[PDB]
């Protein structure tokens, strides 16, 4: 934080030599330490709580003041609800500050966290997951708040939420299903989560995102009304 | 008419002048107009016909005027906020008081005037019209509040005439004036029963909270106005009942009314029984949900304790004692006063002088109650009441440095450490005149008196610990907590007095002792204290 | 639509009165205590996120070094 490119903030540039840009190796090691020794589940309770809060505050400082790449904030935004009491008001402030710096990249980080939770479920739970109970409900509950955070200032919030939907669509239609192309595309239940962000767009952007949705749908799949397609029907009705 | 109340022009002097001018003509229509104006004073737009109910029952006029409501919004004259509320509420009482005072022990003490008004007031109290049910209690109850003083004057004359009768047409005149002094009294007494029985007994527990608040406030006024007639459980019980109301304004009003009697108390004997029958609740209100009620509940326990030093037991006072380590400074201050005037009330310089046993008791208190390990909160909860016990460091230093006097028990190691903590926290709240974190705004523009107090306290602190500290840090120089709590005082010393006082050998001693601590201790906080002091 | 707010309930039930008289355990509360130790007092001083995002992690006491850090705090 002290020897960064901020050392010349309306200050003497004679100190240009000692500007240190951390390498990707260190940017990965810091995140590994944070996710291993901060997010973890008397007097020793508050002891460790405040110590871990200080450590998370330091890393969030490096994220907000743009010393490390913003994309690493996904692995912190991934745990807003699971720690709303332990570390929630820190992460909310990090989000409020990371919105101001770059809204576009903030939306990218948000929807990358939402796409790593989904992959967390796919990594063990099973693709035929309940889709109606447990941790999917938690993901939807997180998505609701994360959509509420992006208030309609209309200050280019349109592009942020549009690029957010774009990422969602491209992640949904990423891997075709092996069984057959006569069956739904993989990772399509996500569109049900993506529905919480629909209200943020206005009508014109809703239509534009629909036309971009036609870039992967195909008429035959549009008319295909089955239970396995319920999420796609829900997303379409959301965009209408 | 009611427009005087609407514009706020309703008053006492000029209104009574107008009422007396009307009486100069007659009282035959001074009642028709009195009823007509008061009816519209609620806020509706009714009518008064010459024989609207003249041959009939006047009470019938209720629904007839209710139909002519002219309803615009749900707000009576008092409910209508702003000046139309404040001025009208202040003004209303003036007219009633003026009417009573002009009565001058006549007309109302005669006939057909006091009786006339009673009917209208009674009817309004019952009407489920928001107007009458609200503003009648504002005025009809108030009328009892008005006449009790009139009866209060009746006793004075009786007592005065009693001596005149103590001891012909002069004696027969005494006899006549005495019969009439009784006939009026008795009839005024029935006119009282009128309100209490009808206007008070039922409206006392009315559904809406504001009317109950008026009832309780007027009952407290009665208590303060008469210390006999209205000081009997027959009247001293309604407050005890509504002491468990679920609102907060009503509870505050009952507590205030009760505090009135204990305030400048006449040591009423029956009041002592009331205290005991309700001590449990008045003490359990010390932890009420609304922190605006616990303050006025604790300021009543001290008031009781001032005279009745027996109703409170040991666990009852200990419950209050634990409250001084609170989070709300307004309740903590009151707990501090209760502790002060319960336990901390009771050779000009020295360990044997004053504020010595008093300052020896507080360390015992802190070492007994074990809710906190630090003393800042206790010190702050008394910084506005005990301003001489927690400021005379000359004895706090003495009690830790001066050798124990034969015939006096010395302090234990733990008691000494606690005293060092108390000393340091007193030093801190003297130097930085800001309360501890959690209590207080945190920003305050210190007044001239506060700046003067700061300068004087810092000067004394320097002039005292600059010469005292090396000895302290040489005797208590093996104990961690003690050194880490005594090495902070340097930070609170005006270092300018060092130069213009020739006190420099003590500076050399202080630096030498600090070096001795550094070269002998290895704790991660002791050395921090030394570095910060340097 | 005369908004008189006239309601039938203008009194209280004696059953409810005695219920309030007896069940006074719903209007009282517990005690809110302040920091019980110095460390908790400190952590209430600096634990606020506004201070968490405006102070060094390793505590630096001298104002010189505090400026060395905090001058890197931009808008």
């Amino acid at each position: 934080m002290i020897f960064s490119h901020q050392i010349m903030s309306g200050g003497r540039d004679m100190l240009e030599p000692l500007v240190y840009t951390p390498d990707s190796s260190l940017q990965s090691e810091l995140l590994s330490f944070i996710l291993d020794h901060v997010f973890i589940e008397e007097a020793s309770k508050i002891e460790a709580l405040h110590k871990r809060r200080n450590l998370l505050a330091a890393f969030c400082k490096l994220i907000v003041y743009t010393v490390v790449e913003m994309n690493t904030a996904a692995d912190i935004f991934k745990q807003y609800m699971k720690y709303y009491n332990d570390y929630g008001d820190i992460i909310k402030e990090t989000m409020s500050k990371t919105r101001q710096i770059d809204k576009i990249q903030c939306a990218k980080t948000l929807i990358l966290s939402l796409q790593q939770l989904f992959n967390e479920m796919i990594q063990e739970n099973g693709y035929n997951f309940d889709r109606s109970s447990s941790t999917f409900s938690g993901i939807k509950e997180l998505a609701r708040r994360f959509a509420l955070t992006f208030g309609l200032d209309q200050l280019k919030t349109r592009e942020a939420i549009a690029m957010l939907h774009k990422d969602g669509i491209e992640f949904a239609f990423k891997e075709p299903n092996p069984q057959g192309e006569s069956h739904p595309p993989l990772n399509l239940a996500f569109l049900d989560i993506l529905s919480e962000f629909s209200s943020k767009l206005l009508r014109q952007d809703k239509r534009t995102v629909y036309v971009y949705l036609e870039k992967f749908m195909t008429f035959q799949m549009s008319l295909r009304r089955e239970d396995v397609w319920l999420p796609l029907m829900s997303y379409r009705n959301s965009l209408l | 008419l009611f427009e005087v109340v609407k514009m706020g022009k309703s008053a006492m002097q000029s209104v009574v002048d107008d009422w007396i001018e009307s009486y100069k003509h007659d009282r035959d229509i001074a009642l028709l107009d009195l009823i007509n104006f008061f009816i519209q004073c609620s806020g509706c737009k009714g009518v008064v016909t010459a024989e609207m109910f003249r041959h009939m029952q006047n009470s019938e006029i209720i629904r007839k005027m209710t139909e002519e409501f002219d309803e615009d919004s749900g707000d009576y004259p008092l409910t209508m906020a702003g000046p139309q509320w404040k001025k009208f509420k202040s003004s209303f009482c003036e007219f009633i008081g003026v009417l009573v005072r002009q009565c001058q022990y006549s007309i109302i003490y005669d006939e057909y005037m006091m009786d006339t008004v009673i009917s209208l007031l009674t009817g309004l109290s019952d009407s489920q019209v928001r107007a009458f049910r609200h503003t009648s209690t504002l005025a009809a109850m108030k009328l009892m509040t008005a006449l009790v003083n009139v009866a209060l004057n009746l006793s004075i004359n009786m007592d005065n005439t009693q001596r005149q009768y103590e001891a012909n047409e002069r004696l027969e005149l005494l006899l006549q004036k005495r019969k009439e002094l009784q006939e009026n009294q008795d009839e005024i007494e029935n006119m009282m029963n009128a309100i209490f029985k009808g206007v008070f007994v039922h409206r006392y527990r009315d559904a809406i909270a504001e009317i109950r608040a008026i009832c309780i406030e007027e009952i407290g006024i009665w208590m303060k106005m008469y210390s006999d007639a209205f000081l009997n459980d027959s009247y001293l019980k309604y407050v005890g009942w509504t002491m468990h109301d679920k609102q907060g304004e009503v509870r505050l009003k009952c507590l205030t009314a009760l505090q009135g009697l204990y305030y400048n108390k006449e040591l009423n004997s029956k009041l002592e029984l009331f205290t005991s029958r309700f001590k449990d609740r008045i003490v359990s209100m010390t932890l009420d949900k609304e922190y605006d009620v616990a303050v006025q509940a604790i300021k009543l326990l001290t008031l009781v304790l001032q005279s009745s030093e027996e109703v409170l037991t040991a666990e009852d006072c200990e419950n209050v004692y634990h409250l001084v380590y609170s989070a709300h400074r307004p309740v903590a201050v009151a707990a501090g006063e209760f502790l002060y005037k319960k336990l901390f009330s009771r050779k000009r310089r020295g360990r044997q002088g004053p504020n010595a046993n008093l300052v020896k008791t507080l360390v015992f208190f802190f070492l007994e109650s074990e809710l906190h390990e630090h003393a800042a909160y206790l010190v702050d909860s008394m910084w506005d009441c005990a301003t001489e016990l927690l400021k005379d460091w000359e004895c706090m230093n003495s009690l830790l440095l001066e050798e124990p006097l034969s015939g006096e028990e010395a302090l234990t190691d733990r008691q000494e450490s606690a005293l060092i903590e108390i000393m340091l926290c007193t030093i801190r709240q003297a130097a930085e005149c800001h309360p501890p974190v959690g209590r207080g705004t945190g920003k305050r523009v210190l007044t001239a008196k506060e700046k003067k107090t700061q300068l004087d306290d810092r000067t004394k602190i320097t002039e005292l610990f600059a010469v005292a500290l090396p000895q302290l840090l040489a005797k208590y120089s093996v104990d961690a907590e003690k050194v880490t709590n005594l090495l902070q005082l340097p930070q609170y010393f005006d270092l300018e007095i060092y130069t213009t006082g020739r006190l420099e050998k003590h500076l050399d001693a202080l630096l030498r002792q600090i070096r001795n601590i550094v070269e002998k201790h290895t704790d991660t906080d002791v050395l921090e204290a030394c570095s910060k002091t340097y | 639509k005369r908004k008189l707010i006239v309601d039938s309930v203008k009194e209280l039930d004696s059953k409810t009165i005695r219920a309030q008289l007896s069940d006074y355990s719903d209007i009282v509360t517990t005690l809110d205590l302040a920091p019980p130790t110095k460390k908790l007092m400190m952590w209430k001083e600096t634990g606020g996120v506004e201070k968490l995002f405006s102070l060094p992690a390793q505590p630096l006491w001298n104002n010189r070094l505090l400026k060395l850090f905090t001058r890197c705090l931009t808008p």
